[PDB]
């Protein structure tokens, strides 16, 4: 697994098992300049030697370390060595190997800082913003049925526009039907009361639920109103399938007790907790 | 025959929804059209 990762914060735990034995042996290098308050500069003394016990930790870090070993030992680095002499000037593109995610790190950081962008303007320095190909809509589809144990379908009886259905461990489906590339206009239902399948004829609208999840459908729609990005559609419908998965518990209740309201949910922070507190 | 006419209006159903899928199309071309307007 990733667990190795852990081993590197290790080095650094060894690393003050030997500055600690250090910072005590320069804490006896002098005596007492001047306490004139107390005599607490030797137990400053131990105080050093407190730090020592952190060596022992080491020892109980490994306790949570190995968790188990993977086949193929030398994952597979060193074959290139098994090569003749001709192949030895290859290093190079270990060096790459690094590079690129130092790269790929670099971006993490520079993207990230991208985050607070300049753009003065954005217009009447040109298009088409509506995605002319209606395959596009399958592509996303497709992105996000990529997505694990939550199934997306669609059939568009409608027309041009996109619909689509979508539906999770409850029965709360969710119908968002909007239009060629953002999502827009959708609704939430629950247990069959949309039954969007053949609901009555094909996949009716109907406009309703029981009010519980009514409040759900409009703080949706507020979060498809609000992640509307200039650009990449595909980043917009990947946020907001992001977002409608955290309501695949709705177990917890923080910042409150479990009995404010029918329900509690606006997770706009990546974060859910009572509703009707934001 | 009934038949028949069905796909006479049925894929005219679909033309007025073309129609409406241009239109809209022509809508929105014009909505941000209105926003330039500065009176």
């Amino acid at each position: 697994g990733v667990n190795l990762e852990a081993f590197s914060q290790a080095i650094s735990a060894i690393q003050a098992l030997r500055s600690s034995v250090s910072r005590v042996f320069d804490c006896l290098k002098d005596g007492m300049r001047n306490k004139e308050t107390l005599e607490g500069r030797e137990k400053a003394f131990i105080a050093n030697f407190q730090d020592n016990l952190h060596s022992v930790n080491r020892d109980l870090n490994e306790l949570e370390r190995l968790s188990n070993l993977v086949g193929k030992p030398s994952e597979n680095h060193p074959l290139h060595n098994s090569g003749l002499l001709s192949l030895d000037p290859y290093s190079q593109l270990l060096q790459a190997y690094k590079w690129s995610n130092k790269l790929q790190y670099h971006a993490g950081l520079a993207s990230g800082l991208l985050n607070q962008q300049s753009l003065k303007r954005s217009a009447n320095q040109m298009t088409t913003l509506v995605l002319p190909p209606q395959y596009v809509d399958d592509v996303i589809s497709r992105i996000d049925r990529m997505f694990p144990e939550m199934s997306i379908h669609l059939s568009r009886p409608n027309g041009t526009s996109a619909m689509l259905l979508v539906t999770l461990g409850k029965v709360l489906k969710v119908i968002v039907v909007m239009r060629s590339l953002f999502i827009d206009r959708t609704i939430v239902k629950g247990y069959n009361e949309s039954v969007y399948t053949e609901d009555g004829k094909l996949d009716i609208w109907s406009k309703s639920s029981y009010q519980v999840f009514q409040k759900v459908t409009d703080h949706a729609t507020t979060a498809l109103l609000h992640y509307q990005l200039p650009q990449m559609p595909d980043v917009v419908v990947r946020s907001f399938m992001t977002w409608l998965r955290s309501y695949i518990k709705l177990f917890q209740a923080p910042c409150q007790r479990c009995g404010k309201f029918l329900q509690d949910g606006l997770p706009p922070t990546w974060r859910d907790f009572r509703t009707l507190e934001a | 025959r009934n038949q028949q006419l069905r796909a006479l209006q049925e894929e005219c159903d679909r033309k007025l929804i073309t129609l409406r899928d241009e239109v809209s199309i022509d809508l929105y071309e014009l909505e941000e059209e209105y926003y330039s307007s500065s009176s």
